[PDB]
């Protein structure tokens, strides 16, 4: 639906019908947007941390940069010097083109997988189903967290569009 | 009385003091043996 | 009488006005449903 | 010029205008307290401490006045339900007026300090530069805090020269303001023991006096002076914000779990008393004692105070509200009028059935009745076509003991179901929903609202601390890093010790 | 700067800006008070939490 | 009143877009 | 540039592989036997497949008493009999 | 020093990871966790 | 000439050593039948 | 130059993995949090606390393993190995959920160590400490969700369990019980996470697509030098491009990069505030006007009323297995269901 | 009528929604994947009932 609550409706019903959370393409999606946010904040904070002094304390440091200037406005070498020590040297980018390409690629690829998760659950190839996967020596079901998910999903399934189903299986 | 959980509290306290004590002893020792050149 | 040497002028540039009005208006559009309840 | 988010930095090197800004803030806060108390007095109904106490009415400052001994109005009532009391000057009204006058005086002092900012007192006698000697100011203020803390504990809380504090029995039935003697043994550390609050203030007070004298008399070590930047006022902002968030998480936790300083008659009961059926267990104890001593069932239940039954009702649990469900709890379920009595459900065979209570997590909950062993005996079905346990099939009845309905029995399924629906909330009450146009939906009490505001502000103050700590320790680079920063200083292994040129 | 009667009286209390004791001074004594305060907080936390349970110390409304 | 309020805030945001685009401070190489 | 030996030196040297062609398989085997001997179950208190329930029981052995929780677990274990 | 070529170490290490991961997938279909 | 036992060496083995032990344990588990 | 300064020297040596004074807090706490997770997910059950299998040893896979919260009857016990519950018994401590508070508490101290490390390194290298400042958002999330939330609830049982499927359960629980999608603090979180992912993608792509030709190679990464003075891409061309495509564009690189910190950091901090309300069940669950209308008018329906029906199904269907200490028994006939399903 | 069962769902502000509850509601399950432009409806009133704005949008 084109609307805020209707969006959540579409999500909850999608969960009931495809177990999207247990689908690896939605998992890559989450890694893409959580990681896009993480890298956005990381890049922001590293560039901000290494701005070259050009202003006084009574003015915004933003005035230190002029639109179209030729010289870079932060020191990449100090930024890398920082981040390579935070983790270890070889986990930090010293090539701005490489870094920026990574910033483009990580969210874009994850989001392509999110889109493909929706577009392939469209044909009912659904999330992993470990319902009753763990069984004891007698054959008793030993629930896991997958089975608890399953019970939440059942709640959604049995309640959604409460007057629309006449037959026992929801096949589309 | 020293209840059993007060004895447990002393035990946690001693264990923590030991871990931190031994950790600082070791790092001080190593720092002394392995000085930077100036 | 003697003026205070700590005085500074204050600035809000146009872009900041626009950014700020957008923040405020969007926050209001978001929270208004909850204020009406 | 300065960006909008820096306008107050003009005060950093102006001690007199900083004191003016502080005075103004203090005037605003004290004016708030005064106005808030007035608004509460203009809306508060003192006519029923039992079923309409302050915490059902959205009172937020009234319980703070009460906690420290302010319990009466000039108009003659008291929050414990007395009439014809003379509170003297220090009624809720005199406390509000004192705050408003204080606000006015502080506003005037601010004006003076703002105009007359350039006082010789604020200049370093060696350099002529504005300067505050913060380490010695700390000892002076700490000494003052210690004396005040001591005197509050030794005189006000003991009743030695003051009123004492609010105390009550374990079920919040007979609270009042009493003098409290310090507890000097290990039970002084029990959050529920009022004597420990007294001993705290006496003891921490003495410690603050002593530490204050130390901080007046002994200079900081060079090493700490430099490490904490003790010449920079912003260091004090950073650490004081840290102390304040610590204190705020603490008062949120003690509000939520309950202590001798968050009594249930002033703030409402806790969610945990519902979770563990704290009041239901006591009620059942009393009823069993009554029966053992030979009372009839009607008499045993009739002896339960309405005040006790009311704590055993989920409408008073602070974990049942909504962030945007605004106002007093009375706005939701209504103004409580009377206990209906204790409902006892029975099936056609005459066995006692027990309605399963709603846990706080649940906005809606089914109606399921079990026998004393937890076996299901009756419910309100959703699907009817294969129902086995309907009240119509099981001939469920309800009889009331105590309260308005004492001695009555209802056998008609709509009425029996109606009461079963209420029994999921615990004890059943009659409400006036008309006076406030109450909407039927649960709201939290001042215990919940206080905990929320303080946990949130505490968390936000953690950011304030990180931010000002950062500004303090990195003051040298806050406009940017050295434009002539050595690539050597950041290239690996150039220096043996990161960023130390003497290790090249 | 303006002198006043009260500023003259208080002048000594704000005249040692920057004044420090040599080296580490009382840092080690401070450290001991900090460690003792840490243990104090731990005790009161563990009592409230019921992780430390003491005779005669019933952490409950029924204290 | 509520609908008026929602539509009013929305219409302000649309106006704001117009000014932010066509009446922006122009970026200057300098 | 921080003083330690380059990894790619280390992991292409014959001596690295002489050491590690022992220690790696040794660790792996020791992990294997930690499970195959059943020791893992005993150290951690994890049920074996025949140890979740007594033959006829169908209620989970949920801990319900904070301070006697140790004894309750011990009691649940005894009842596997 | 540099006696074993890095491309060989990589290929063998990589094959080792594929084998162990493959075993874990085999195990999803057999014994505990297999639903059977 | 390089040292062998360095902080890096310790960091590496604190992780590598349990990882190999655990991978052998998890490999054995794949043969467990109910 | 006493032992303190000699230790300081050694802690601050420029080595492959920097240590610092912060390392003394960070390394042990992080190692134990991560090792405790790997140990529990590999070997440890949740049979006694949840009635679940949760380790590779019992047959779970990487998606379903977890270290699960302690039983609800533990309340908010620290659950210390030497505490009154486990009484020094490592086996019983595993069975009672001690690894949960172990991981959450070393994890919390380890995050403090990490942020101190960001401050300590920034200081040594001489940069401004904005990376540490930004890290306050992960800390506000960890603390609100793993500590404050369960502390406002009945016990640690209701904190998230450390596990992939377990965390998914925690999302679905918040929908069915807190209607957490409806909460404007969560909605601001979403906007700052998705907004931050948007900024990450669009800025990386813009720089990569406004590059100056600085080499002859068709693969353009080598045509950059860390020490070069000049911008590697054209701000002026980028600015024109977005001004003409979208209407506005950045013109100030310092502002651009500050905004990239601000947006996802601010989002996370907002979501944390909402979770602090949820600790108290102080939800945005309902619109009262909606309910009053729908109660009186059985033809009035919105997507808001539809999602509450879904929530009521989630709660009734999941509670008996998800909340085993309540001993819920809900007869078939009381379960909310629509037609057929 | 999103689900084609003659149970119309209100999406608009003037019909009782706020910004959070409001939506343009998907077209009718009776339509399915049939193309439903304005000129396939007998009237605007029919077009609205069946969720024609959703497809146009
Ligand atoms: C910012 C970022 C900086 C980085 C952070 C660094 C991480 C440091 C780690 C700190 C760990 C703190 C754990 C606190 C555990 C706790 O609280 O455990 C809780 C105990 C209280 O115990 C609880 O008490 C309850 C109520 O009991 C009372 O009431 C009952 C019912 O009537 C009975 O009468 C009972 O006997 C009586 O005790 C129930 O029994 C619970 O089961 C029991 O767990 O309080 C206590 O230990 C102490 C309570 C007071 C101090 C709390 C300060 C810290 C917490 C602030 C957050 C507040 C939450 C508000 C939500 C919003
Ligand atoms: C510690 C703060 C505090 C607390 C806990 C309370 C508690 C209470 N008050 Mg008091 N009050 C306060 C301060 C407080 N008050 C102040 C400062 C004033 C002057 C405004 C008042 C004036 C007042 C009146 C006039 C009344 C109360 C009443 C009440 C009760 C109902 C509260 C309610 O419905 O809240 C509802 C709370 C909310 C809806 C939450 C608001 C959340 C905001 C909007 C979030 C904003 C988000 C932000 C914009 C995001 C920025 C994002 C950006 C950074 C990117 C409750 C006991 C009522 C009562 O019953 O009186 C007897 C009553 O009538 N209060
Ligand atoms: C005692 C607490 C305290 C004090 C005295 C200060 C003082 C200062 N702060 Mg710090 N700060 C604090 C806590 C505090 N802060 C907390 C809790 C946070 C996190 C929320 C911050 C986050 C912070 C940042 C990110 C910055 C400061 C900055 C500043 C400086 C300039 C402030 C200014 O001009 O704003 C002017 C503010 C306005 C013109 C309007 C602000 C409107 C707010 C956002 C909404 C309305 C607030 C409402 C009136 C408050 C009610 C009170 C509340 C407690 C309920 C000043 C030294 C700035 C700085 O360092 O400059 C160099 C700066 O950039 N602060
Ligand atoms: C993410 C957490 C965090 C971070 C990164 C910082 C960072 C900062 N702190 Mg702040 N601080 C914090 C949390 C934090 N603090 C908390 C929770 C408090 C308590 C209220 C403080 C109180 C404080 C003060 C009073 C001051 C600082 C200052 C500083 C600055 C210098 C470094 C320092 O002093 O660290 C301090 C060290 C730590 C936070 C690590 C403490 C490690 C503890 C001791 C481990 C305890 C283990 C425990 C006992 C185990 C039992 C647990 C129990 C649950 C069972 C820097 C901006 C100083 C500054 O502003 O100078 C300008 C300053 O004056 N801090
Ligand atoms: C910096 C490293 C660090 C930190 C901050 C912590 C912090 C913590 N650990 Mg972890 N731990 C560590 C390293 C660390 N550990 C290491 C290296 C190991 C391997 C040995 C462990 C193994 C471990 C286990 C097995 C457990 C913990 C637990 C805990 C928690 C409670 C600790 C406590 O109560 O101590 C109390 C002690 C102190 C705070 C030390 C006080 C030092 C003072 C200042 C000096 C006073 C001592 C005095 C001289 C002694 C006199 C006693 C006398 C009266 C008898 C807390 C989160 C428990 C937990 O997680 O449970 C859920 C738990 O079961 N830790
Ligand atoms: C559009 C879809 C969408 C988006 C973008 C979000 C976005 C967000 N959601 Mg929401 N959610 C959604 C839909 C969505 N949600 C729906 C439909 C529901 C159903 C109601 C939820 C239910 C939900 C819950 C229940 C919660 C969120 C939370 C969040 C926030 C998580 C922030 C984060 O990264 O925490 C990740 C964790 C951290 C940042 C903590 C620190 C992590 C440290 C740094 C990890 C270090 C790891 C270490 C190095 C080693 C790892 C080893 C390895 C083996 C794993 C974020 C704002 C959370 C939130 O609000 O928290 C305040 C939260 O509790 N959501
Ligand atoms: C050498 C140096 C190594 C240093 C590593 C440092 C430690 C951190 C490592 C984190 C590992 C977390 C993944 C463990 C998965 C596991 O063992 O599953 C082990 C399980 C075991 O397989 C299960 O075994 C059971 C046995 O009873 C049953 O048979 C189950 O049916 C079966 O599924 O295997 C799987 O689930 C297969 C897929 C695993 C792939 C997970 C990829 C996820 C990536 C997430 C990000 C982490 C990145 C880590 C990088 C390293
Ligand atoms: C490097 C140029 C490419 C730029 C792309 C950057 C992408 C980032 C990818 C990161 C992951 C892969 C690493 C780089 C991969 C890379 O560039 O390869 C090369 C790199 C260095 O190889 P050498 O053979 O030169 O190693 C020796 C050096 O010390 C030089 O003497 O090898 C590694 O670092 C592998 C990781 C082992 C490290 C294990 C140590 C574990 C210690 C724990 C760390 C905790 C610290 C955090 C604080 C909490
Ligand atoms: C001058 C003078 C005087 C008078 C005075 C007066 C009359 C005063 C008053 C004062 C006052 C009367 C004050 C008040 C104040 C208030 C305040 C200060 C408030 C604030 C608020 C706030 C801050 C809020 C916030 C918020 C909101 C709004 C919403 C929700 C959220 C929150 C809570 C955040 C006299 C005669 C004495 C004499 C001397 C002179
Ligand atoms: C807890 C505790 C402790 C500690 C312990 C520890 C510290 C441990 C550690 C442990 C460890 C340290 C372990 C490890 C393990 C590991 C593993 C198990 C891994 C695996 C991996 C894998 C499986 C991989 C996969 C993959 C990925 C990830 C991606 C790429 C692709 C692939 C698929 C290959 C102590 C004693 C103190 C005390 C008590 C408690
Ligand atoms: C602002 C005008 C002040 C009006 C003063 C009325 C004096 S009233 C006076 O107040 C005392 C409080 O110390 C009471 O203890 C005492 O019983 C009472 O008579
Ligand atoms: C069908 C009504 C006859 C049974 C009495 C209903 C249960 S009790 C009833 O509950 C109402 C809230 O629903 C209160 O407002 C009212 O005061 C109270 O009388
Ligand atoms: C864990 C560090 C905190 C305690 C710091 C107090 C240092 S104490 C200090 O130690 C010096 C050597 O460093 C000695 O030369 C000196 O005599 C002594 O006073
Ligand atoms: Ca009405
Ligand atoms: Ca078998
Ligand atoms: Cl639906
Ligand atoms: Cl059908
Ligand atoms: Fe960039
Ligand atoms: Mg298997």
């Amino acid at each position: 639906p084109l609307g805020i609550s209707g969006t959540f409706n579409f999500m909850i019903v999608f969960q009931a019908e495809h177990n999207i959370l247990m689908h690896p393409f939605h998992q890559l999606g989450v890694a893409g947007v959580f990681g896009g946010a993480l890298f956005c904040a990381m890049h922001g904070s590293l560039v901000t941390s290494s701005l070259i002094r050009e202003t006084t304390e009574t003015e915004s440091a933003n005035y230190g940069y002029k639109f179209g200037q030729e010289e870079e406005t932060y020191n990449i070498v100090a930024a890398h010097g920082y981040f390579g020590r935070l983790i270890f040297q070889y986990a930090s980018f010293n090539n701005s083109r490489s870094l920026h390409f990574f910033l483009a690629a990580w969210p874009v690829v994850g989001v392509w997988f999110a889109a493909l998760g929706i577009s392939t659950m469209a044909f009912n190839l659904n999330g992993f189903n470990f319902n009753h996967s763990v069984i004891d020596a007698k054959g008793n079901v030993i629930n896991t967290w997958a089975d608890i998910i399953n019970r939440a999903n059942l709640g959604m399934e049995v309640m959604h569009e409460r007057n629309a189903h006449n037959f026992p299986l929801d096949l589309a | 009385t020293i209840t059993p959980s007060l004895k447990g509290f002393f035990i946690g306290l001693l264990s923590g003091a030991v871990v931190l004590g031994l950790t600082f002893a070791v790092l001080i020792a190593i720092s002394q043996i392995d000085k930077v050149q100036r | 009488m003697e003026p205070n040497p700590n005085r500074q002028p204050v600035e809000l540039n146009r872009t900041s006005l626009y950014l700020g009005l957008l923040l405020i208006l969007v926050l209001a559009l978001l929270f208004s449903s909850y204020f009406f309840n | 010029g300065l960006p909008w988010y820096r306008v107050h930095t003009v005060l950093i090197n102006d001690p007199g205008r900083l004191i003016a800004a502080h005075l103004m803030h203090t005037a605003l806060v004290a004016g708030w307290a005064g106005s808030m108390a007035l608004y509460e007095l203009a809306t508060f109904d003192p006519s029923d401490p039992v079923l309409n106490p302050m915490w059902r009415q959205g009172m937020f400052v009234l319980p703070f006045m009460a906690r420290l001994g302010v319990t009466g109005s000039w108009s003659g009532w008291s929050i414990t339900g007395e009439t014809g009391i003379d509170p003297g000057f220090w009624s809720f009204e005199g406390v509000a007026l004192a705050h408003i006058v204080l606000s006015g005086l502080l506003f005037l002092a601010a004006c003076w300090h703002w105009v007359y900012w350039d006082l010789e007192l604020f200049r370093d006698p060696r350099t002529g530069e504005p300067a505050l000697d913060l380490p010695k100011m700390f000892g002076i203020h700490l000494f003052l805090a210690g004396l005040l803390c001591f005197g509050f504990g030794a005189f006000h809380l003991t009743g030695l020269f003051g009123p004492g504090m609010w105390v009550s029995d374990p079920y919040g039935l007979t609270g009042s303001v009493q003098p409290v003697a310090p507890e000097w043994g290990p039970d002084g550390f029990n959050p529920y023991n009022p004597g420990g609050v007294v001993a705290h203030h006496i003891a921490a007070g003495i410690v603050g006096i002593i530490a204050g004298l130390f901080h007046i008399l002994v200079r900081p070590p060079q090493r700490l002076y430099k490490a904490l930047r003790m010449g920079n006022i912003e260091t004090v902002l950073s650490s004081s914000i840290a102390a304040v968030f610590f204190a705020a998480f603490v008062v949120a936790g003690t509000m939520w779990y309950g202590s001798a300083t968050t009594p249930i008659e002033l703030f409402g009961p806790t969610r945990y008393q519902w979770d563990s059926s704290y009041f239901q267990q006591e009620i059942n104890r009393r009823v069993q004692a009554s029966l053992a001593s030979g009372a009839t069932l009607e008499e045993a239940w009739s002896a339960i105070p309405e005040k006790l039954a009311f704590y055993d009702y989920i409408g008073n649990n602070p974990a049942k509200g909504g962030l945007f469900r605004t106002g007093p709890m009375n706005k939701g379920d209504g103004i409580a009028q009377a206990w209906k009595g204790h409902a006892v459900f029975r099936n056609k065979e005459g066995e006692e059935l027990f309605v399963r209570r709603m846990p706080a997590f649940f906005e809606s909950f089914p109606v399921i009745l079990t026998d004393k062993n937890g076996v299901v005996k009756a419910d309100i079905p959703f699907r009817r076509a294969e129902s086995k346990y309907s009240f119509e099939q099981q001939g469920v009845t309800v009889s009331f003991y105590g309260g308005e309905l004492n001695g009555q029995t209802f056998t008609d399924p709509p009425t029996v179901k109606s009461y079963a629906r209420k029994a999921i909330f615990g004890e059943i009450f009659e409400f006036d929903t008309e006076t406030l146009n109450s909407d039927g939906i649960f709201r939290t009490s001042p215990r919940g609202w206080f905990t929320f505001a303080h946990a949130v502000f505490a968390l936000l103050f953690f950011f304030g601390h990180i931010w000002h700590g950062a500004r303090t320790l990195f003051r040298d680079v806050f406009s940017g890093i050295d434009p002539e920063l050595s690539p050597e200083q950041v290239e690996w292994g150039f220096y043996q010790k990161v960023g130390d040129v003497t290790t090249r | 700067a303006r002198r006043t009667w009260l500023g003259d009286i208080l002048r000594p209390l704000n005249s040692e800006y920057g004044k420090v004791a040599p080296g580490w001074g009382t840092t080690p004594l401070m450290a001991v008070f900090m460690g003792l305060f840490l243990v104090f907080l731990l005790i009161i936390l563990e009592i409230y939490n019921s992780t430390l349970i003491l005779d005669g110390v019933n952490v409950s409304w029924k204290a | 009143m509520e609908t008026i309020t929602y539509v009013f805030i929305f219409a302000c945001i649309i106006a704001l877009f117009f000014f932010a685009i066509f009446f922006r401070e122009p970026p200057r190489i300098t | 540039t921080t003083g330690e030996r380059p990894f790619s030196d280390i992991i292409t040297s014959v001596r690295y592989w002489v050491i590690h062609s022992i220690t790696i398989p040794a660790l792996f085997i020791a992990g294997w036997l930690f499970v195959s001997t059943g020791l893992a179950y005993d150290v951690f208190g994890t049920p074996r497949p025949d140890s979740y329930y007594a033959q006829e029981q169908r209620s989970i052995p949920l801990v319900t008493d904070r301070f006697e929780a140790k004894q309750q677990v011990e009691t649940f274990l005894e009842q596997l009999k | 020093g540099g006696r074993i070529p890095l491309w060989i170490v990589a290929t063998v290490a990589g094959m080792g990871v594929i084998v162990i991961v493959g075993l874990f997938f085999y195990g999803a279909y057999a014994g505990l966790g297999s639903s059977l | 000439s390089y040292p062998i036992f360095t902080v890096r060496w310790v960091a590496v083995h604190t992780l590598a050593v349990p990882t190999i032990f655990f991978l052998g344990a998890i490999a054995a588990m794949q043969f467990i039948q109910r | 130059r006493g032992w303190f300064d000699i230790l300081d020297d050694w802690l601050k040596r420029d080595r492959f993995v920097f240590v610092g004074w912060s390392g003394i807090l960070l390394f042990p706490c992080a190692y134990l949090a991560l090792g405790g997770w790997l140990t529990g997910t590999t070997f440890v059950t949740s049979w006694y606390t949840h009635g679940l299998a949760s380790s590779y040893l019992e047959g779970c896979n990487f998606l379903t393993v977890a270290v699960s919260t302690p039983a609800n009857s533990m309340g908010h016990s620290l659950l210390l190995l030497w505490g009154p519950e486990a009484q020094g018994d490592f086996t019983r401590w595993c069975q009672l959920g001690g690894l949960w508070t172990f991981i959450a508490l070393h994890g919390a101290f380890g995050l403090i160590g990490f942020m101190l490390r960001q401050f300590e390194i920034a200081r040594l290298v001489g940069v401004r400490p904005y990376n540490a400042i930004a890290f306050s958002a992960p800390i506000a999330v960890f603390v609100s969700v793993f500590l404050i939330y369960p502390l406002g609830q009945s016990s640690w049982f209701f904190a998230p369990s450390f596990g992939v499927a377990a965390i998914f359960r925690f999302l679905l629980f918040f929908q069915g019980f807190h209607n957490w999608t409806l909460n404007p603090f969560h909605m601001m979180g979403v906007a700052g996470v998705l907004g931050g992912a948007l900024l990450c993608a669009i800025h990386g792509a813009t720089v990569e697509n406004t590059l100056f030709q600085d080499g002859e190679g068709a693969s353009t990464f080598r045509a950059f030098n860390p020490t070069q003075a000049e911008e590697t891409y054209s701000m002026v061309t980028a600015n024109r491009f977005w001004s003409q495509i979208f209407g506005i564009a950045f013109s100030n690189k310092r502002w651009l990069h500050f905004f990239m910190l601000f947006v996802p950091v601010t989002g996370l901090w907002m979501s944390a505030i909402g979770v602090v309300g949820l600790a108290l069940n102080l939800r945005s669950y309902d619109f009262i006007s909606q309910e009053i209308r729908a109660a009186e008018d059985p033809e009035f329906e919105t997507f808001y009323t539809k999602n509450l029906l879904l929530n009521e199904g989630i709660r009734a269907w999941m509670a008996p297995q998800d909340q085993p200490h309540e001993n819920f028994v809900f007869p078939e006939e009381v379960l909310p269901r629509g037609n057929a399903l | 009528d999103i689900d084609g069962i003659r149970e119309p769902v209100s999406g608009s502000l003037l019909y009782g929604n706020n910004i959070i509850t409001g939506a343009v509601v998907p077209s009718s399950n009776a339509i399915g994947l049939h193309f439903y432009p304005i000129w396939e409806a007998a009237s605007l009133d029919e077009w609205l009932y069946n969720g024609g704005p959703y497809q146009l949008i």
